[PDB]
């Protein structure tokens, strides 16, 4: 728990 | 006064505000994080001079706001943000300027202050906080 | 509904 | 490749890429909305050049990403990204690139696409997407 | 007290609680809404009798909370919330109980209560506020 | 604006 | 097919649905956490029978899905979903049904899948996803 | 990082 807001972040697309 | 509103962005580390011992709270300056980089937002003025400068340096991201309080009173009339004193995860910074009038908190128990709107004259007329996980 | 991301505001404090 | 993260923003103005018909998709720069004002983000150029630049300018903030799709294939023994298609609640902007692989979609029913975060080499190697209301 | 957490849902249809216009607030139950559908969550009683019921139906969704406020003093000691008014888009509810003590607000510009906790034994002790979008 | 909490929903998948 | 929309809870505990290794995905049901307690939702049937059933009990809150992967293609004339893999940071359950026609992929770098909607006939015609922090 | 879904929470209000 900190000071930096979190995201939702989806990926990543460049692997399959 | 003039309003202004900064928005929101990724946390905060540091803030600057003037204060009148006699007075409310003046001006204000905030420098926020903007995913991971310092971003210093537009400086709301006071209308007027004769205020004290404080400047909070947090240590980001270890350090956070965990709560704002203060008081809410009459300058010549006007009803102003008169006091301001900043709960930390790590320490207290505050209050500042006269605590007399009707008092305020906002206690976080989860979450991050991440951006101010308000409105600035001669004193802070009013402010609002953004908040986010 | 637009291209603007939206925020959780509370207040204002300062007309009590 | 060189990898970027763009982080978080308040959504977005412009995006430019690059493309080329007969590899992959190249570098890309995007504008993002900081709480109303345009904010250009650092430039993620490929190793290399030859491609052509696509600029898409969104009609902020009527017009926002409503789809994102593509083809993730091998050029020269990299899996990289080889074709690109934005899809706009006003209208479409693609494919750009070669369509031959294996295709992906990320369509939104409620949200904002709000930053980037990736790899870059000689062509995108990979992307994620920040994502918020 | 014994502590409550009700957690968060989708909205606000309900809320249902105690005061004694001698003492503090009491018990409190909150009806919420879960994905469209009435749920009703975990009666939190006090040890004692003698309050006054106050029952706030919403009209929900088109009525949601725009603003909590109160009063916190001593009562045979302890430190409880002895008065409760909240402010709705369509009207005010309150206040109930004793405003006297040190009154708290929280005022919402954009956003919704979408959950309670907090502690009751005699009185409510103390309660904390969910929000989100 | 009403009393709904909105989420973020991605999808569908189906008609591909 | 019929329309459902489980709506958002507060993460997933266990998932059920059928699948035909000659056809498509059937009907599905899930549990969901509801601040800290099982909740089950609505059952959603296919329209026939003849379906293998697959419970996938995840070990709350310590695994979460991490990754959404399948095919979609035509059955009798139909676009359905004819294929699913659910991977975990602990594993990976699938894939299930026929593994022909058209990929799809949704990975989650940070975020969790929070609930589902969509549409079952004779088999899963399409579905959406909740994502939330 | 688990699999229940974070909120923001404000307060508590009650020992003022
Ligand atoms: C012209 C101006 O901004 N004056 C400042 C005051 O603002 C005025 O306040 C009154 C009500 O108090 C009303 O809202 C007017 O529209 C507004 O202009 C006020 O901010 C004071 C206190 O700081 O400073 C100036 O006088
Ligand atoms: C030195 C460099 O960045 N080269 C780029 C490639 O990156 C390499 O990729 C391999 C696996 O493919 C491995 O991950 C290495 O660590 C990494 O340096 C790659 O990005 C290609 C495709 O665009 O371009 C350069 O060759
Ligand atoms: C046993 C019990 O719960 N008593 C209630 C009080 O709770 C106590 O409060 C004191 C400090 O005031 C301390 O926190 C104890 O741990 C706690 O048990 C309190 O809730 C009062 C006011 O409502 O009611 C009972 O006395
Ligand atoms: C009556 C019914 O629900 N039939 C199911 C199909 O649904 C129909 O699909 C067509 C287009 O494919 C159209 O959308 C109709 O409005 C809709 O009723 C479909 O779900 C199939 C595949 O599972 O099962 C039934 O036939």
């Amino acid at each position: 728990r900190n000071g930096k807001s979190q995201s939702i972040i989806v990926g990543p697309w460049g692997d399959r | 006064g003039v309003t202004f509103d900064d928005g929101a962005y990724t946390g905060i580390r540091e803030i600057n505000f003037e204060y009148n011992s006699e007075t409310a709270i003046g001006g204000l300056r905030v420098t926020y994080d903007l995913n991971g980089m310092p971003f210093v937002a537009e400086d709301h003025k006071s209308f007027i001079t004769g205020f004290k400068p404080v400047k909070i340096s947090l240590e980001f991201p270890s350090e956070y706001i965990v709560e704002v309080s203060g008081y809410v009173g009459k300058v010549e009339g006007y009803t102003v943000i008169r006091s301001l004193t900043f709960k930390t995860n790590k320490q207290t910074y505050g209050p500042y300027g006269v605590t007399n009038g009707t008092p305020f908190s906002l206690p976080i128990e989860n979450g991050l202050i991440v951006g101010f709107k308000g409105s600035i004259g001669y004193w802070l007329d009013y402010f609002s906080i953004y908040l986010s996980l």
